[PDB]
């Protein structure tokens, strides 16, 4: 089918611009290529744990 | 295969039949019980796993790598004979003369009731029309006239692409039908110079 | 104000392109006319290469297609479809029966010509007409909705 | 001496030209009541006012899927009240593009039968062999569909040379294609358990019924008219008669398929025992004479002139001729008054009896049901309704 | 947090609208909110899995059995009375002592509790339910049996 | 009326959700005012028993 | 949601975290994993076209009014969809089943509720209720 | 930022919606020995815009003796399920996600069912309650067959969970009976052959039928993204696109079956078969 | 008839049915017998690392 393969390697190149525009903004957005990794209540303590640490860091760099 | 199976009946009567009476194995055209371990996973591998739509699921995807019978109309058009009956029209004489002398064998013929003829004698003698109208909207395009006609005056041409945006368009005069004969004369005639082998 | 006219002129360009190329028309599988309708829509002539689509409801249907010969008690429910039709609609005569009544334009029960109930745009000839011509035609029918400038006719109001 | 009172259930199917009211008591069909009507065209009031050769049209538009059959009935009618013999070659050029015509009517009412279905792939396979058989047709007769080719006492004009050529050609592929449209369905357990024990139909029934055709064939009944009452060439053609004995849809598919095997059968004989000679009927004073005969003799002048405005006058009397339609038993009731237009024509239509058994038949059916009688039952309303 | 407890001062509001209207299709529309907001509030106090068997549960499964037995069983009956024979006063007046003032609160002597957000564990969940509870578990599966059979014997026929 | 339906079920929805706080924070304020009535009763009470108590 | 007590906020204090949590990025990996979040912002952007696109036809077509185009051209649901009630909280029963390392005894429990599912299950089956002929 | 990212989901999903429609009209063209949509455009890679843009100018029609916002929410109520299932699939984390778009799943029935009470067609009526009981019937054996899967979803720190991110990244050869019967009841739950008995949309018109349209395709395109992820071994367009291959070529080679008959196959075959596979999972994975 | 003839006979006229009940069976069988029988045969917290360590560092 020629007539139809055009819209067949359209299809697959849409599909893949989308996924890498969205794998880059996503990954500009969180900043590490895990973020969909599963998260328990211990993973969160830890990454919380660290925000608040960054922010805490900031805070002291805006003292000397 | 055109075999039945016990279940695949698409009823209630038949399958409430089959389930509580043994009447389909009587009946030969139910293909009979498997015996042993073999014809036991041959009926699984027949039900389940598919093995019915695999078949012309394969025969359709080949007709996806096979070739196309499609055509690019307007830019190609099909076969057709010098028999075809399209768009009525009159025709003359190679001096310039209407070949039409108002016999009304056509308008007698027509089972359409489509054509309306008057005539009377020309300033020269000549037995000519004064009015000669077919109704193409109620025109039957049969060719009942074009076998009546003994001078080959009315001619349905192969003209056949002459649809208009009104119906009053379609109500053919003697001047349109001879415009229409005059552009097409050459391709009736060389039709004719053929089909006078056969009519 | 003239770039704003010629934006208006290119807007009625694409307008009349989308509808246009688009067109689906509705079933009446009257008579004789729509098994040339039927082999128009098939391999050899492919209806549904120029964006033709037979719908079930009139409310996506966009034109009407007369193919067959009307009676007087199948034009109330004629009339019933086309008036569910949405607009901007067209109707399209195929076939003598839809023409003027033809072969039973004396008969005690055929509507002479679908236009005494419903208007008619295209006119197509034949008994019954080619599915090519019935090619042309619709092509006709194209050619009309391209001169349409609706938007044009807006802004000069 | 009706009351309405109990409103409860209503249905209404389809404006859109079959109008169809049904009766379940939930999703089981206990009544169905067709009404018809809509394609009524008053054709046999209309007969009376047109000659014979100008009521012939009248017949191609009866059935517009099968025509030449429709055509067949009518002129065997006229002639054997007008004591006519048919050439040879004639009869042989009948029956091979009758046998086209039975094809494509098969064809189209098993694509459409499965479109309802669901199958759409077949639709559109076997329309390209029908644009094939219908270019055989405009070769033969300059119109597509309503060829108006067959004639009293012969047929409109001679077969075109070459065209038996075509005619061997395309059956040397029409097996491929049909084996090829078969494997989509036929060992298909979706299309069997769509099809398989849905209007199941007796032979007493349909003896009480009025079938005719492959309906009649399915239930086990050995009957074709080209056999048992046999017109033109069919008694030398050697063909077999596919016998089922369910009276299923599955059934009356399988029947059909054997059948256009058959109807291929006798194409091939006609192809090859063409004969040489005359192919109308050499009565000048029914028959047309040819245009070269008419333009140097008085006489065919003079036949050409009156036929073709007064036409030939049927010798009072009545008959009936039924011919083997592709849907079934086509016949017409002829009554002669003497003139030159017939008194009174009756047509009887084998769908418009098959159209009878829709209320007892889908009893106990499913609404997923109706469209599938109504596809195996393979009727045209033009027919139906006259 | 305007939008998390405007979110659950939704779940009243439906809850009282259900009563409220008179179309069945509109009370039974509200509580498929009410059920929807309800899970997604719960899922503030970090019940994924919870919030999404209730999800499950009642729209796809429960609500659709409401909507079929009022469209094979409810012709519209609203000004059958529902209209023009009104609502008992001493209803309304009662509901308004029990909820808007709730003279008998489930807190009772305590005006004010902290709401925190949990930790579901679908582990420590199945461990109870197959270690802790399985009694229990066997209990509800006698239960769905007991549901099962006794709708197919009260079968209408 | 649809668009009317509309309009009461968003004009209802707003209102509830701007006024039912209000009521909430009136009980807030009603139970905190009892409450530290309560508790200076019950220092009132302590400072009872330890001036009788000895 | 922002933190309201510096034990929320781990014992970090200052006003620069509060406004920075008040105007946060949303992040998977920052305060909100496992959020759910992005399922309400896709509510709204859906509603929003989705009404758009119903509001758009009513502007540019043209309008004709006409009364007959204002008008339209079992228990076997009873049984199956209460026998998806019953088999779907069935299903939610097993889920967290299938989502823990369970032990030998605790199959056999699960298999026990099986067992009395199934059994109920085929009882349906052997009394003709799963023949849909009504 | 999240509102972008749902922007740049939707655009593809449209744009690939559009272009499946008219590849598999194009599919079936070529498996019927024709071409298909080809004027309309070069090669035709122009149709679906247009029919979108003519069906956005068509004009919408609405009865008078039914309830119009349940009519104009119903397909509202279809694409907001489609956008909401399509970003649980690229823009989520939950630790249930297969489990969320199962429940998601569940709930597009409705919009079948509102519109079929909604019109008042009989035989509308009767199809959407005879589609959303097929529908919900399959909705029990794909949970079956997602219980199946989840028995063996492990991630690193050992919590079992239905992260898309977390599954392996290898087909699962010793699930193919499991594979099939989940195609097929996929198959089942688009409405497509041969389960396309069921429209229900029959008086809707206009922008509502393209999203209705657009619904239907993008659950499909939803299915078949959690098809590639379950059993493929992972999420890829060519995976999506030989899926959409595979079911185009299903959809043009077979007939459909009849209502009870796909009702006793679901409820007789396909439910007890995927509750055995998933008592078989859950006694090896032990 | 003897086992034979009735498995046949059932699985002709039901084999679905009969391939779910031994998938079960299998199923069963392998839980309670087969692997009971094949398969089935306080360190610091330093101990494990150290042995974490050797297990990894040769793969
Ligand atoms: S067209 Fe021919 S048949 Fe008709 S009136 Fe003229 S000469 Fe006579
Ligand atoms: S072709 Fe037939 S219908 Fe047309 S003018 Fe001639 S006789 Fe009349
Ligand atoms: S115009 Fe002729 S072919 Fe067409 S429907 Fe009428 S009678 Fe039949």
């Amino acid at each position: 089918g020629w007539n139809a393969l055009p819209s067949l390697v359209i299809i697959t190149g849409i599909w893949t611009a989308g996924l890498f525009a969205l794998d880059k903004v996503q990954m500009f957005r969180e900043n590490k290529p895990a973020w969909a990794n599963n998260k328990d209540g211990w993973q969160k303590a830890l990454y919380r744990r660290d925000w608040y640490l960054q922010r805490e860091e900031e805070t002291l760099a805006m003292a000397k | 295969g055109t075999e039945r199976r016990p279940g695949e009946s698409g009823a209630w009567k038949q399958i409430e039949r089959q389930r509580y009476a043994s009447d389909w194995e009587n009946d030969p055209t139910f293909k009979r019980t498997p015996k042993n371990l073999a014809e036991v996973l041959d009926d699984s591998a027949s039900m389940l796993l598919l093995t019915d739509v695999w078949r012309g699921m394969a025969y359709t995807l080949g007709a996806f790598f096979d070739k196309k019978v499609t055509i690019m109309y307007p830019f190609e058009k099909g076969q057709l004979s010098p028999r075809f009956r399209g768009e009525h029209a009159l025709r003359r004489y190679p001096t310039g003369e209407e070949r039409c002398i108002a016999c009304k064998l056509c308008e007698a013929i027509c089972p359409a009731q489509a054509i309306t003829i008057e005539a009377e004698e020309r300033e020269d003698g000549s037995r000519r029309t004064t009015r000669y109208d077919i109704d193409m909207t109620k025109c039957i395009y049969c060719g009942f006239c074009q076998e009546a006609c003994p001078v080959d005056a009315i001619v349905e041409g192969p003209n056949f692409e002459f649809s208009t945006e009104t119906r009053e368009e379609l109500l053919y005069d003697k001047q349109k039908l001879l415009e229409n004969g005059d552009k097409w004369e050459t391709e009736i005639a060389t039709n004719l110079r053929t089909e006078s082998l056969y009519r | 104000a003239k770039g704003l006219e010629f934006v208006v002129s290119k807007v009625d360009n694409v307008v009349n392109w989308a509808r246009a190329g688009s067109i689906w028309p509705m079933t009446f599988g009257l008579a004789c006319c729509a098994v040339e309708m039927m082999h128009a829509g098939a391999s050899r002539y492919d209806l549904d290469r120029y964006g033709i689509i037979f719908r079930p409801s009139p409310r996506q249907s966009d034109a009407m297609i007369v193919a067959g010969t009307l009676t007087n008690k199948m034009a109330p429910a004629l009339r019933k479809v086309y008036d569910q039709m949405p607009e901007p609609k067209w109707v399209v005569s195929m076939g003598s029966c839809a023409n003027g009544g033809g072969y039973y334009h004396y008969s005690y029960a055929v509507v002479r010509g679908c236009d005494r109930v419903v208007p008619v745009d295209v006119y197509v000839p034949g008994c019954p007409p080619t599915a090519e011509g019935l090619l042309y035609g619709l092509l006709q029918l194209q050619k009309k909705i391209y001169r349409s400038k609706t938007t044009q006719i807006w802004y000069k109001k | 001496l009706t009351p309405a009172k109990v409103n409860n259930f209503t249905l209404n199917f389809g404006p859109q030209v079959l109008r169809l009211v049904l009766e379940m008591q939930g999703e089981i069909i206990m009544r169905a009541d067709p009404h018809i009507g809509l394609l009524h065209r008053g054709t046999e009031k209309l007969l009376e006012y047109k000659t014979y050769l100008q009521g012939l049209p009248y017949f191609d538009r009866l059935d517009y899927v099968s025509m030449m059959c429709m055509e067949h009935s009518y002129v065997l009618a006229i002639e054997q009240l007008l004591n006519v013999s048919v050439p040879l070659r004639g009869q042989y050029i009948r029956v091979l593009f009758s046998e086209i015509t039975r094809v494509l009517n098969h064809l189209l009412a098993i694509t459409c039968h499965s479109m309802d279905v669901g199958a759409l792939t077949p639709f559109l396979w076997a329309f390209e062999e029908r644009e094939k058989l219908f270019e055989f047709y405009e070769r033969v007769s300059g119109a597509r569909m309503h060829a108006a080719y067959f004639r009293v006492g012969g047929v409109s004009q001679d077969l075109p040379i070459g065209l038996l050529r075509d005619v061997y050609d395309w059956a040397r592929q029409f097996a491929s294609r049909l084996d090829e449209m078969e494997e989509l369905l036929t060992g298909n357990r979706i299309w069997k358990e769509r099809t398989v024990d849905v209007g199941t139909i007796t032979a007493q029934m349909a003896w009480d019924w009025g079938c005719s055709g492959p309906i009649l064939r399915a239930s086990g009944i050995d009957w074709d008219l080209r056999k048992t009452q046999p017109y033109d060439a069919y008694g030398k053609m050697q063909f077999n008669v596919p016998i089922a004995g369910h009276g299923d849809c599955y059934d009356r598919y399988l029947v059909r398929l054997q059948e256009m095997r058959e109807s291929l059968r006798i194409i091939y004989q006609c192809l090859n025992e063409m004969p040489d000679g005359l192919y109308k009927s050499p009565d000048g004073k029914v028959c047309p004479p040819s245009r070269s005969t008419m333009k140097q003799s008085m006489e065919a002048l003079i036949h050409h002139f009156k036929l073709y405005t007064e036409g030939f006058h049927v010798p009072a009397g009545e008959t009936y001729r039924a011919v083997e339609a592709p849907k079934g038993e086509f016949g017409v009731y002829l009554v002669s008054r003497g003139g030159n237009r017939p008194y009174r024509c009756k047509i009887r239509s084998p769908g418009y009896a098959h159209l009878q058994m829709t209320d007892v038949i889908s009893r106990g059916a499913m609404l997923a049901d109706v469209v599938t009688i109504i596809g195996t039952l393979d009727v045209v309303f033009g027919e139906i309704d006259r | 947090m305007f939008f998390e407890n405007s979110a659950i001062l939704l779940c009243a509001l439906l809850s009282i609208a259900v009563g409220y209207t008179k179309s069945p299709f509109m009370s039974l529309m509200y509580s498929v909110m009410l059920f929807i907001n309800s899970s997604f509030v719960l899922m503030m106090l970090g019940f994924e899995f919870l919030a999404l068997v209730n999800l499950l549960v009642y729209v796809g499964a429960l609500a659709v059995l409401f909507l079929f037995v009022i469209m094979l069983l409810e012709i519209p009956a609203t000004e059958l009375r529902a209209y023009s024979r009104g609502w008992s006063t001493l209803g309304i007046f009662v509901f308004i002592i029990n909820g808007v003032f709730q003279i008998t609160p489930s807190m009772g002597p305590r005006g004010i509790i902290t709401g925190l957000p949990g930790a579901e564990s679908i582990t420590n969940l199945g461990h109870a339910l197959y270690l802790y509870f399985a009694d229990l578990l066997i209990l509800n599966s006698l239960v769905l049996t007991v549901a099962l059979f006794g709708r197919f014997a009260i079968a209408p026929v | 009326g649809l668009i009317r339906n509309i309009a009461t079920f968003a004009t209802a929805v707003v209102g509830w959700s701007v006024g039912i706080p209000f009521v909430v924070q009136a009980r807030m304020n009603g139970y905190v005012e009892r409450n530290l009535a309560t508790y200076d009763a019950a220092q009132r009470q302590k400072a009872e028993e330890a001036a009788i108590g000895g | 949601y922002n933190a309201w007590s510096p034990a929320q906020r781990y014992f970090v204090e200052g006003d620069h975290v509060v406004t920075a949590e008040a105007s946060r990025t949303f992040q998977f990996t920052g305060l909100d994993s496992g959020s759910f979040y992005p399922y309400v912002i896709a509510t709204v952007i859906a509603t929003a076209i989705s009404t758009v696109f119903i509001v758009a036809p009513l502007v540019i077509a043209p309008s004709r009014v006409d009364l007959d185009k204002s008008s339209a051209y079992s228990v076997s649901f009873y049984l199956v969809s209460i026998m998806y009630l019953l088999f779907d909280i069935e299903i939610a029963y097993l889920f967290p089943y299938a989502m823990t390392h369970a032990s030998l005894p605790m199959y056999w429990t699960m298999n026990l509720f099986l067992a009395i599912l199934v059994a109920g299950f085929a009882y349906e089956w052997g009394m003709g209720a799963l023949e849909w002929r009504e | 930022m999240i509102v972008a990212s749902i922007l740049i989901l939707i655009v593809p999903v449209l744009l690939s919606v559009a272009m499946f429609t008219l590849a598999e009209r194009t599919v079936m063209a070529s498996m019927q020995r024709r071409f298909g949509p080809q004027v309309s455009g070069i090669s035709g890679l122009l149709q679906p815009f247009w029919d979108g843009l003519k069906l956005g100018v068509k004009e919408p029609v609405l009865p008078d003796s039914s309830s119009a916002g349940a009519f104009a929410a119903s397909p509202m109520i279809s694409f907001v399920l489609s956008q909401v299932a399509w970003v649980g699939i690229c823009i989520s984390d939950a630790s249930f996600q297969g489990l969320v778009i199962m429940a998601i799943s569940s709930l597009a029935v409705y919009g079948v069912m509102l519109a079929g009470w909604a019109s008042n067609s009989k035989y509308a009526f009767l199809g959407c309650l005879r589609s959303v009981a097929l529908m919900v019937s399959y909705e029990l054996s794909l949970g079956a067959a997602l219980l199946s899967i989840g028995l063996f979803v492990t991630d690193g720190t050992g919590m079992k969970c239905l992260n898309f991110a977390e599954m392996p990244t290898t087909p699962q050869y010793a699930m193919l009976p499991l594979c099939l019967i989940f195609l097929v009841c996929i198959l089942a739950e688009t409405k497509r052959d041969p389960f396309d008995l069921p429209g229900y949309n029959v008086e809707y018109s206009s922008l509502g039928f393209a999203l209705f349209f657009i619904a239907e395709y993008a659950n499909m395109a939803v299915m078949s993204a959690i098809a590639s992820i379950y059993f493929l071994g992972g999420f890829s367009a060519l995976k999506i696109t030989a899926l959409f291959f595979a079911f185009v070529w299903t959809r043009g080679t077979l007939p459909r079956y009849r209502y009870d008959q796909f009702m006793r196959l679901g409820w007789k075959a396909f439910l007890p078969l995927t509750l055995a596979f998933f008592a078989l999972h859950a006694s090896v994975a032990i | 008839m003897s086992l034979g003839e009735a498995f046949r006979t059932a699985v002709y006229k039901e084999p679905v049915m009969v391939w779910s009940l031994m998938i079960y069976g299998v199923g069963i069988s392998y839980a309670a017998f087969v692997k009971p029988s094949m398969i089935e045969p306080p360190p610091s917290l330093k101990e494990v690392m150290a042995g974490i360590q050797a297990k990894l560092n040769n793969k």
